[PDB]
RNA sequence: CGAAGGAUUUGGUGGAU
């Protein structure tokens, strides 16, 4: 196991936002990539704990076990405001776009919040959801039309019609990874699992199905479907080049590792 | 000042009390016998003290 | 015999409204007993107060039941612990014991233990009673109250000097926290205002 | 000896 | 040999005294096919002759 | 969608998937009716012995039900069917889209509540008609009129009349004439429950907020009010032995009995049910009895039963505490792994994500128990990801080797004893188990670890004897013959391991084109099948150490697979949701199924004819049967493109 | 009633009966069937202690509101071994939680000084030390209360010299290499010290400068205390007590707003006391006697500034108010700072005591003997009285031979002889 | 050896026999 509970790459990538226990209380910090800060944010509650981190464009958001949502500004090191759910169930993923936020609780509620506005816009709960693991917002031009959710399968819901739309076989695991990689195509992966498949939004059918060397942590991609970086469980990362382009499954090309001169 | 000085004043304010073990009350029965209850009570107090 | 199993006394909660004095004392046995051997909430002490002060006639019931309830705070640990006593039952306590009855029970030495029942006492009166803060004065001096006792009394009275009148009495209480524990005083002062 | 509770067979009417 | 609840191992002048389950003799078919057990219900006859099996040998 | 070689007949392990149960009495048996999903199962209140099943599945799931001696009403999406003895004898289907939500038969009169706060009434055709099936008239209530519609009640001495209780308030309708005869005065809190109280005109309501609320509707007046502070009413139920007695159920799974005639507490039993599964989703007093019936969303349904005071007098004074008698329960999550416990097939093991392990009988009897974790000396356990058991050495010493998730370690367990063994098995290498296997004698347990070590134990006695190092990745798969001469193992690095378990020698090593993912030796043919990262079935015979046969259609990622007791078939499931049927002599795919739940486990049974598989949904098993075994199938190649447009 | 029917008065149901008397008979015969029961007919104050019994059923006080820890049940819970990351090679002679940064320092006859990032789940090492030659019989963090930036360790072993590691700024893990020195020089009083395996740490208010900085304290041959200057290794001053010395403890007195004195607490095998005044060169200012005391092994104080419980500026400087001394017989008498009469004598270990310290708060008392297994015990305070449910016969403590409570958190750490530091939490704190 | 004890007896219910 790592000492990094959480950890999530600012968009620009040159800031990365860290959570780790010190003692019984949980602390967050911030360190530039590219290249010491002292600062960490402490959790005065050894129960309060970390569930989700989101940067956002400098703030970043933390989801809490508490049922609320923090904004913290690293530059005063303080949390500028909290936004809060009725429900103190803890929040299972965060996303945003611009002023829109959704977040999801233990109790598979969605919710809409505004961050210009600081307000709890909507609250909804859709039947056939009986957990909700994962959510990310559809880039959709500059609106939210449609959420793409997953506990074990994966499952797409419009916001308006408050109704699923569309629905994929996902992984028997939880899943632990839903990033959208361009348009009509999000990878998907799950907890304790090699293997990463690749869906189409708009036909549902399994295009590619990825498979690392180990189980798989985290997933960062670069470009339009150009390359996915996937972060191995034995602490390696393996490197998939054009994944998009026998074709069913796919393996990764090139591998890095990390070894001290000692060995 | 600070909050946490007095929560510390406070858990120093605290004092400690005779507490309540199995033999605490066995010889009451022994000195039951027409005995006003008043001192009844009273000799549970002392106890108790 | 039952102290030990935490859950049995639990159950042994379930399990005064008689005229005669006999068994309005004899409650008053069993409760002080069960308390010290488990702790219980404060709606519970209140509540119990209801009770004993509800038919409270004989004297020497009396003498028990004051005895009994200055026990059940000292049981009390939590926050709230000092803290004044509703409007109810301080009308209710007051009419049941005179302030001089509790004057003469601070008075002899053989006093139980009871600041933390006085310290709530003491913030009752402020709250509800102007006419009493003399009173306050003179149960100060009879007990010693505790630190953290002495540091909500002055809480409450500075609340008073901005919302009451000033008197002679109030400035006297003040003087006398000047006499006792000057730096304290002004710790309560810079914490509020 | 300590009140014997027994837990007799109980068969529905 | 037999599932026969009746048969005692399945599952002072009297002898408590019943039928028991048991194996007198038992040899092999000389077609090397089958073989039979001799027993208290009679002779009993196991033989692999169904050959429903699958057992390919040096396939490719 | 439709296997010509496997068809359904029933689901193993579920007694109760949360939708509240009903009781009814046949002469003097009663019986419990619990629905499972898309089906029921009703079971006798004397023992609790299953009766009878639903002939077959509903199309939608049961949303409610009822049961009135021989017949029983269940409601699944707009249609409800009238069930007798398990079979379908007539059905009926409402004229509105919207789904049916609650039920309520009283005399020749069945009324049924759909979402729309519309209330649908049937009459029976003719007085001496055994069900109701004629519609006579709808009845909606509005807004205006009352809330969403909480549960349909009739109380007795009551002609004709449907006591309609809402969120709002209740309300009284007159079924015959169609009319709002009487509305009760708005309550502060939401309501919840409703149950009939045995006396006259008098209902028990249940609030979200703790409260019971026991409103006499001759008079329209509230008559009694239990506070139950920070909790929610989920069921109501009174006693009827005589003893004025009330029982509370709250979704924190406490079960509050409450004696009327003395305002006060009897007893209170707690976490009687799991909180997170909605606790206690219904309990009810068996009329006439001490007897109450509990159960919940955990998949167990309860009993408790109330002795006779020990005092001679003041009986009412001495209560005796509500005491456990008997019960069942299954898995509380979705099993993980699954294999047949004896060649005969009477019992199979499960295990499940809960961390619990169960042995279910197969037999009509329904036997189900827990294997005990308390361990021997010389919280529950992690999951499971691997099992394996053998049946020569039963009743002398440990059977079954089990791998724990994250969990570096192995545990034995004792099938005949059904509790813990007293051996631990550790990989030795820092590494977490990966696969587990056993001998066919029973005198060796075989643990794969993930930093590609093979440790060899003996069962008995628990103690490390061989160690064979190899693979440098994990080790997903071993297996040894039944001659216990050749021992065969594969690992994640792609190659497999041959070995004489006697000499402990290389015979040779085979590597192969993608990473392998698991493995299953047939002993009788010799042949082991090995499922491919690269979404293929790669077949290997031991003697001659060469492939025999290479399967591909698969989509995705095979979950499960096994051989037939044959050895003539495999049947695989993937993560494409489908199951398919190979035909090893021609190597060629001939039956393909589509589930909607991935199946993770596949099994057969020892005499091939039953197939049990576990989908990623659902607390139970679902247990298939071999058609071949009854008559001839042909081997022909399925058709890929149109199983694909199927799917 | 109520509400009334016209529907069943006027209906005529054939047995030919009218409805209100038809549903009258209903009534009847159901009443038949059941018969009624007593509860429906029926429909400051004195039953104000009845209502509130049936209002809950909960009557035990909610613990997580109260401030005070209860005093016989103690809420704890294990969490991961510190020392299973990289175990030690020897008993754990000494343990000390950083002040403030979350690290747990470990020493032993390895001669190696580990560190560990203690988080309660994966307790990973930060860095090491081997110092050649050097046991360790105790090591110990020390932040200075003036300047905060400035870190450092001391350790020492049955040995004439003593090793200061410096932590300031980026030694402690970005450096290649460890900034040390050697205190060696005690400046014509060799003679009085043979060893500096006993030592402690502690802050001095310079009275007539107002400087405040760190003195080192030694146990020496014949009753003599020598008093060392923390960063230049200067000898200010010593104290000297009669008969052998056994333990020394450390107490601190505020006197003014930055002002505080700096009490040196010195105790003999009989039980006799001492107590120096280490900022008016170390003059006696007390003397007392521990009642009934015979073979003093240990003295300990807290419930105020302390080596636990070390302060970060001078305005946290408080007092203790509690005093134990420990003995061979396995008895622990137990002094209220507020010749003294104990409060209380402990008496549960039946074994020579050889660790006493309090928690950071002053509310529990944990004393340990190496001689047997599984020899300690928490006593609640001011009750005196010793915890039930903790430790058990299946609690693994071993040989215990060193303990630590973390300033904050309350995280006890307890060492054992096999080389194993054990975690809990209690969950109070 | 050892995460909030160990060992002995015993009532009843459940499944087999």
């Amino acid at each position: 196991d790592s000492p990094v509970l959480q950890s999530a790459y600012d968009p620009s990538g040159q800031y990365l936002c860290y959570v780790t226990v010190a003692l019984d209380k949980q602390r967050v910090g911030v360190q530039p990539t590219q290249r010491w800060n002292e600062n960490f944010l402490y959790l005065e509650d050894s129960k309060l704990k970390v569930t989700c981190l989101k940067w956002v464009n400098v703030a970043i958001i933390l989801g809490m076990n508490n049922g609320e949502i923090w904004l913290y500004s690293v530059l005063a090191n303080e949390v500028t405001y909290k936004f809060t759910t009725g429900n103190s169930y803890e929040i299972k993923d965060i996303d945003l776009m611009g002023n829109q936020l959704w977040c999801i609780d233990s109790s598979d509620a969605f919710y809409q919040f505004d961050l210009l506005q600081f307000k709890l816009l909507q609250h909804f709960r859709i039947n056939n959801c009986v957990q909700l693991n994962k959510l990310t917002i559809v880039p959709a031009g500059d609106s939210v039309a449609q959420l793409l959710v997953a506990s074990h399968s994966i499952s797409l819901i419009d916001i308006e019609e408050k109704k699923v739309v569309m629905t994929f076989p996902g992984h028997v695991s939880p899943v632990s990874t839903l990033q959208v990689i361009t348009n009509e195509f999000f990878i998907s992966g799950a907890e304790g699992d090699r293997f990463l498949n690749v869906y189409d939004i708009h036909s549902g059918m399994t295009k590619c199905v990825l498979v690392a060397e180990s189980d798989i942590k985290e997933l960062s991609h670069s470009g339009q479907a150009d390359s996915i970086a996937v972060t191995t469980e034995d602490g390696s990362l393996e490197i998939f080049v054009d994944p998009l382009v026998g074709n069913k499954s796919k393996k990764s090309s090139k591998k890095i590792q990390i070894v001290s001169k000692d060995g | 000042e600070d909050e946490e000085d007095i929560a510390l004043e406070f858990i120093n304010g605290e004092k400690k009390d005779k507490l309540v073990n199995m033999n605490s009350f066995t010889s009451m029965f022994d000195n039951i016998q027409n005995v006003q209850m008043d001192t009844f009570f009273d000799r549970v107090m002392k106890v108790l003290t | 015999f039952n102290s030990n199993n935490d859950e049995k006394l639990n159950q042994l909660v379930p399990i005064l409204a008689s005229k005669s004095k006999d068994c309005q004392i004899a409650a008053h046995t069993i409760l002080v007993v069960f308390a010290t051997a488990l702790p219980l909430k404060k709606t519970i002490i209140l509540a119990a107060m209801e009770t004993i002060l509800s038919n409270l006639d004989a004297k020497e019931a009396k003498h028990s039941a004051l005895l009994t309830i200055c026990k059940l705070f000292q049981t009390l640990k939590g926050q709230g612990n000092v803290d004044q006593l509703p409007s109810k039952i301080f009308k209710l306590f007051d009419s049941k014991f005179d302030t001089v009855s509790i004057l003469t029970f601070l008075d002899k030495e053989d006093k139980p233990v009871c600041d933390k029942f006085i310290t709530s006492y003491t913030r009752s009166i402020a709250r509800y009673d102007r006419s009493k803060l003399n009173i306050i004065l003179s149960l100060l001096k009879k007990i010693r109250l505790e630190r953290y006792e002495v540091r909500l009394i002055i809480t409450d009275l500075i609340y008073l000097s901005e919302i009451l009148e000033d008197k002679s009495q109030l400035v006297e209480l003040f003087e006398y926290f000047i006499s006792i524990n000057e730096d304290l005083v002004l710790k309560c002062l810079k914490s509020l205002g | 000896p300590k009140v014997v509770r027994e837990a007799k067979k109980v068969e529905m009417t | 040999v037999s599932r026969n609840m009746a048969l005692n191992g399945t599952l002072l002048s009297t002898r408590k005294m019943r039928p028991e389950v048991r194996v007198t003799s038992v040899q092999f078919s000389p077609t090397a096919n089958a073989f039979a057990a001799a027993s208290t219900e009679g002779l009993l006859i196991y033989s692999t002759n169904d050959t429903i099996l699958f057992d390919p040998f040096d396939l490719d | 969608k439709n296997s010509k070689i496997f068809s359904p007949f029933r689901i193993i392990g579920n007694v109760s998937n949360g939708v509240p149960f009903a009781t009814g009495t046949l002469g003097s048996t009663f019986y419990i009716v619990t629905c499972v999903g898309k089906t029921f199962q009703i079971y006798d209140a004397n023992t609790l012995h299953l009766l009878f099943v639903s002939e077959k599945e509903t199309p939608s799931s049961i949303v409610a039900l009822s049961a009135h001696f021989h017949y029983v009403y269940a409601a699944y999406e707009n249609k409800v069917g009238i069930y007798k003895r398990g079979i379908e004898e007539h059905l009926l289907e409402l004229e509105t889209d919207a789904n049916v939500e609650h039920l309520c038969i009283f005399g020749d009169y069945l009324c049924a509540s759909t979402d729309d706060n519309s209330i649908f009434i049937y009459k029976k055709s003719d007085p001496q008609d055994k069900y109701p099936s004629e519609f006579y008239t709808k009845l909606t209530v509005t807004e205006i009129q009352g809330g969403e519609i909480v549960s349909l009640q009739h109380l007795a001495t009551y002609l004709n009349k449907l006591t309609v209780v809402t969120k709002s308030n209740v309300l009284l309708f007159n079924v015959r004439t169609g009319k709002l005869v009487f509305t009760s005065n708005e309550f502060p809190d939401q309501i919840t429950t409703a149950e009939p109280a045995p006396v006259l005109d008098i209902i028990a309501l249940g609030t979200v907020t703790g409260e019971v609320i026991m409103f006499n509707m001759r008079k329209g007046k509230r008559i009694r009010t239990i506070k139950i502070p920070q909790s929610r009413i989920s069921s109501l139920s009174f006693r009827t032995d005589g003893s004025s007695h009330l029982s509370v159920g709250t979704s924190s799974g406490d079960l509050i009995f409450y004696d009327l005639d003395r305002r006060s507490r009897i007893h209170v039993l707690k976490n009687i049910h799991r909180e997170s599964y909605g606790g206690v989703t219904q309990a009810t007093f068996l009329n006439g009895q001490p007897i109450i019936v509990t159960s919940g969303g955990d998949n167990s349904l309860k009993e408790y039963v109330f002795d006779p005071s020990l005092s001679q007098g003041s009986g009412d004074v001495v209560v005796q505490p509500p005491r456990y008698l008997r019960s069942r329960g299954g898995h509380s999550q979705p099993p993980s792994y699954i294999a047949f416990a004896d060649s005969q097939s009477h019992f199979m093991l499960s295990a499940s994500k809960d961390r619990s392990l169960w042995s279910f009988s197969l037999r009509k009897d329904a036997q189900s128990q827990e294997m005990s974790q308390r361990l021997h000396k010389k919280s529950k356990f992690p999951e499971i990801v691997a099992l394996a058991i053998e049946n020569a050495r039963i009743g002398e010493w440990e059977n079954i080797i089990t791998a724990h998730k994250d969990e570096k370690f192995a545990r034995t367990w004792d099938m005949r004893n059904k509790r813990v063994g007293r051996w631990t098995f550790d990989t030795t290498d820092d590494g977490f188990v990966k696969s587990v296997a056993m001998s066919q004698c029973g005198n060796f347990g075989f643990i794969g670890s993930s930093n590609g070590s093979i440790t060899i134990y003996n069962m008995q006695s628990g103690i490390l004897r061989k160690k064979y190092k190899l693979h440098k990745r994990a080790v997903t798969g071993i297996s040894l013959d039944g001659m216990n001469r050749k021992m065969v193992s594969c690992g994640l690095d792609g190659i497999v391991g041959f070995y004489d378990f006697n000499k402990s020698t290389l015979l040779g090593k085979l590597k192969l084109d993608a990473p392998i993912t698991a493995m299953v030796y047939h002993r009788s043919s010799d042949l082991f099948a090995l499922a491919l990262d690269d979404l293929s079935i790669v077949v290997i015979d031991a003697v001659t150490q060469r492939v025999v046969r290479q399967l591909w259609g698969h989509s995705n990622r095979i979950t499960a697979f096994d051989f037939s007791p044959e050895g003539r078939w495999i049947v695989s499931a993937s993560l494409d949701s489908t199951i398919r049927t190979w035909d090893l002599p021609t190597g060629g795919c001939i039956d393909g199924i589509i589930v909607d739940n991935v199946a993770t486990n596949v099994k057969f049974s020892p005499n091939g004819d039953l197939l049990a598989t576990t989908h990623v949904t659902g607390n139970g098993i679902c247990i298939w049967t071999n058609r071949a075994q009854f008559k001839t199938v042909s081997t022909r190649t399925i058709d890929e493109s149109e199983f694909a447009r199927m799917a | 009633a109520a509400w009334i029917d016209s529907d069943d008065e006027k209906i005529k149901v054939p047995i030919k009966i009218n409805g209100v008397h038809y549903i009258n008979r209903l009534r009847s015969q159901f009443e038949k069937i059941y018969p009624r029961p007593k509860w429906v007919d029926d429909e400051g104050d004195i039953n104000a202690l009845t209502k509130i019994l049936s209002t809950t059923y909960n009557y035990k006080d909610t613990l997580s509101n109260s401030k005070l820890l209860p005093p016989k049940k103690l809420d704890i819970v294990r969490l991961k071994d510190a020392n299973a990351s990289h175990p030690s090679h020897s008993a754990i002679q000494s343990l000390s939680f950083h002040p403030s940064k979350p690290l747990l320092l470990t020493g032993g006859y390895d001669k190696t000084l580990r560190i560990y990032h203690i988080d309660g789940k994966t307790n990973h090492l930060v860095t090491s030390l081997h110092l050649v030659g050097s046991p360790i019989q105790t090591c110990t963090f020390y932040t200075s209360l003036s300047n905060q930036n400035q870190q450092n360790i001391f350790t020492a072993g049955r040995r004439r010299y003593m090793h200061s590691w410096d932590l300031s700024l980026e030694n402690l893990t970005h450096s290649q290499t460890a900034k040390i020195e050697k205190f060696s020089r005690l400046y014509g009083h060799e003679s009085t010290q043979r060893s500096f395996e006993n030592f402690k740490v502690a802050h001095l208010q310079n009275s007539q400068t107002n400087s405040v900085h760190g003195i080192v304290l030694l146990q020496g041959n014949n009753g003599w205390i020598n008093i060392l200057h923390s960063t230049s290794g200067l000898w200010l001053m010593g104290c000297k007590i009669e008969g052998v010395i056994t333990d020394f403890c450390i107490d601190y007195q505020p006197i003014s707003r930055g002002k505080f004195r700096t009490i040196l607490i010195a105790v003999n095998a009989y039980g006799e006391v001492w107590e120096f005044d280490l900022n008016k060169n170390g003059h006696v200012i007390r003397r007392w006697k521990d009642q009934g005391g015979v073979g003093i092994t240990k003295i300990q104080v807290g419930g105020g500034t302390t080596t636990t419980c070390p302060a970060l500026q001078i305005s946290k400087i408080k007092q203790n108010r509690w005093l134990a001394v420990g003995s061979e017989s396995g008895f622990v008498n137990l002094y209220d700072r507020n010749t003294p009469t104990p409060v209380a004598a402990l008496d549960q270990l039946t074994t020579t005591i050889s660790n006493l310290q309090f928690s950071p708060d002053g509310q529990i008392l944990c004393m340990a003997s190496r001689a047997v297994k599984d020899a300690l015990r928490l006593v609640h305070l001011p009750s005196c009285s010793v915890f039930s449910n903790w430790p058990t016969s299946g609690t693994p403590l071993g040989k215990v031979t060193s303990v630590a409570f973390s300033p904050s958190g309350g995280l006890l750490a307890v060492g054992n002889e096999q080389g194993k530091v054990r975690l809990w939490k209690l969950n109070h704190y």
